[PDB]
């Protein structure tokens, strides 16, 4: 285990993560019902190491918001409606039926 | 105390021009026709970066 | 161009050193064949850069002299070939 | 050292670098019998936030304000973000703590994880804006250094310009006696330990 | 899919591109019905797709276009439906006695 | 319960969750977490003095770099290997191969 | 407070601490960006240089007042660095045999 820090690598990426994955911090957005049952930090920062590392930044952001959203399931909280702005895309791909 | 007297520094520069020809700092010169984001060159030598610089073709 | 024990050639180096924009995904260049194409030489070569050759190998720049040349748009063969012409000007200063 | 040792017949030890950092050492008699920020000493870590009215909460802020010794003072709110209401000051920062990942402690990242301390490093450092930052960068590095050297690694890494410590300051006229120790003498000759 | 009156061959598919090897029984009497027509291939989906989009296979795994693994030392990349390995081709390893 | 302006409080039976999430997060049962990116095939959870259940994970390099990792598949082995059900990232479902 | 003292107080009536100390305060004010120890220590320097400078050598630093790692000098097992505030301007040398 080395101690590398994505974001630093590229001006845009970080500005991409912070922008994008401040939500499961910010109290006031959608997932502000949840900072009492599920403390955001540790997603917070898997939101920004996934979103800074990997190619592709918007798998991993998705990949992040839904794990916290399944926490917050587990802890019995919904945040429905937590796919608008970003994560747009899996809503409008399946089947046809 | 570093002594240096010999004005060729070819060494030191780095440099892009025309069609995507690429002279690196050890006076490699090569061409890669990319017309994407590259990192120009950028301090990954140490803990924190005191530069980085990328550059797009279009 | 040593990834590990293996020579990198500059289109692999090129694409190695790349960093996307988040929502811009770009594709690598194809790398194409060679399209089967001497003004460089005669002022490359000539007086006119004489005091720079001795400092300033003209292989390398002659051989982008080339390719600027024959890869280039329009039949201004004489006027085609500035800026490796300036390059190594530059290179020699 | 740069500690003052303060020990007690019923197993209690403090260590205090005389500036911001305690290390109170207890003995394993006491386990299960002690409650306050420290925790309460039962090998379990979450119950650890455990409040005055004895309730374990989530919220850093409840529990550390529920042992305030006096009731009338004004409850603690959370702080902003250092390095983000001092910006400035970040670049610093991380060019100042990076001695925590580079080759100085390199022989210590196999025994002590850095990744705390390096974080509380630069937050102090950020947050450090009223006066002393080289006492906060200082207090922060010895930090891990402490821990380094608890597992036996004896590491140095106070040059002249990181943390410097004047020993000879203790040398009397004519003398040359006092030398840093990054382990310290554990047995040396005193007149208490003859 | 195409319909065809004459189906003396067997149904080419990404996974016998990746492995080299089909599972069909090369002899049999000639059927008729509705396969994927001429220079096209059926991937696990189901649906027929040309060679340039069938997807890479390593190790009996599908690799997603744009990833990449890591076998031996060497770091080969899906691209193009084809996997393309850092130094033109992984050399076979040697293991001392 | 409150009583004396003292919290008494009683355990209850207590399911724990382990979470594997962006390829390199990992939080155990116990709450610990951290992050490695691994290469391989791990042990996940098992009994230590029997081989009732087994569960294992192909974490896998899926980059250029060697911190970019992607869980490939998860293996549930059920009395000493007689049921193995593996779960592809792709989705497919392997029962006894 | 340090130039109005009585750490300088034998200086006072050689050198005079006012711009000394006027300079001080401002650049221990404009020190804001990270470092203010070293503007506050090159500001006292300057007032105990020229105090050196006419003969008066008066010891300032302590090791909570800009200190001096001499120490860091000591090869190992030797005690010979010391902090000289008159400075030593003919220790023998083999540059100055
Ligand atoms: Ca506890």
């Amino acid at each position: 285990n080395s101690f590398e820090d994505p974001c630093s690598l590229s001006v845009e990426n970080e500005k991409y993560a912070q922008h994008w994955c401040s939500q499961l911090t910010d109290a006031d957005g959608p997932f502000g019902r949840c900072h009492a049952a599920v403390k955001p930090g540790t997603y917070y920062s898997n939101c920004m190491f996934d979103t800074c590392n990997c190619e592709r930044s918007e798998d991993c952001l998705c990949a992040a918001l839904s794990s916290y959203v399944h926490a917050c399931a587990a802890k019995g909280v919904q945040l429905g409606g937590w796919r608008d702005g970003v994560c747009t895309k899996p809503m409008t791909t399946c089947p046809k039926s | 105390v570093v002594r240096a007297s010999n004005p060729a520094h070819n060494g030191r520069v780095c440099s892009t021009w025309g069609s995507f020809h690429y002279k690196t700092f050890d006076g490699d010169v090569f061409r890669f026709p990319g017309l994407c984001n590259y990192v120009f060159s950028e301090h990954c030598g140490a803990a924190y970066e005191d530069f980085n610089i990328q550059l797009r073709r279009s | 161009l040593l990834s590990h024990n293996t020579k990198l050639t500059p289109m692999e180096f090129g694409n190695l050193q790349k960093m996307d924009d988040p929502t811009d995904q770009c594709q690598d260049p194809v790398p194409e064949p060679p399209r089967n194409c001497g003004i460089c030489e005669e002022l490359l070569h000539g007086q006119l850069f004489s005091g720079c050759v001795a400092l300033v190998d003209v292989g390398s720049y002659l051989e982008a002299c080339r390719q600027d040349l024959c890869f280039c748009e329009d039949t201004d063969l004489l006027s085609c070939v500035c800026h490796t012409l300036a390059e190594y000007s530059r290179q020699c200063t | 050292g740069i500690y003052l040792v303060v020990d007690t017949d019923i197993g209690l030890v403090l260590l205090w670098d005389k500036k911001t950092s305690i290390f109170i050492n207890l003995s394993p008699e006491f386990k299960g019998r002690v409650c306050g920020l420290c925790g309460n000493f039962d090998d379990i870590a979450v119950n650890d936030f455990a409040t005055r009215s004895r309730s374990v909460v989530g919220d850093v802020l409840e529990f550390g304000n529920s042992w305030k010794l006096s009731p009338s003072c004004p409850d603690a709110l959370a702080p902003k973000d250092p390095c983000t209401a001092n910006p400035f000051r970040k670049s610093w920062a991380q060019k100042q703590c990076s001695i925590l990942h580079g080759p100085t402690f390199a022989a210590c990242h196999a025994h002590v994880e850095p990744a705390r301390y390096y974080e509380a490093c630069v937050n102090d450092a950020c947050a450090c804006d009223s006066g002393g930052d080289c006492e906060c960068f200082c207090t922060a590095v010895a930090a891990y250094a402490q821990a380094c050297h608890e597992v036996g690694l004896c590491v140095s890494w106070r040059t002249p310009s990181i943390c410097p410590l004047f020993c000879d300051y203790y040398n009397p006229e004519g003398q040359c006696e006092w030398h840093y120790q990054p382990c310290g003498v554990p047995c040396l000759r005193t007149c208490r330990n003859p | 899919m195409t319909y065809h009156y004459h189906v003396s061959t067997c149904q080419p598919t990404c996974r016998s591109l990746s492995e080299g090897d089909i599972t069909c029984s090369v002899g049999f009497i000639p059927v008729d019905g509705c396969i994927c027509p001429k220079g096209t291939f059926l991937d696990d989906t189901g649906k027929c797709v040309q060679a340039s989009n069938c997807p890479c296979y390593h190790r009996g795994s599908m690799i997603p276009n744009g990833e990449s693994v890591h076998d031996s030392g060497a770091i080969c990349t899906c691209t193009h439906g084809k996997l393309s390995c850092i130094g033109g081709q992984a050399p076979a390893p040697v293991c001392a006695a | 319960t409150c009583s004396g302006g003292r919290w008494s409080c009683q355990e209850v039976p207590c399911p724990g969750t382990c979470s594997v999430l962006g390829g390199a997060h990992f939080s155990t049962f116990d709450g610990k977490q951290y992050t490695v990116h691994g290469d391989c095939s791990y042990v996940l959870t098992k009994p230590c003095d029997s081989s009732a259940f087994t569960v294992l994970a192909e974490l896998r390099r899926c980059g250029l770099t060697d911190s970019e990792t992607c869980l490939k598949s998860v293996t549930l082995s059920l009395d000493g290997a007689q049921t193995v059900v593996v779960i592809k990232a792709s989705g497919e479902v392997f029962l006894n191969q």
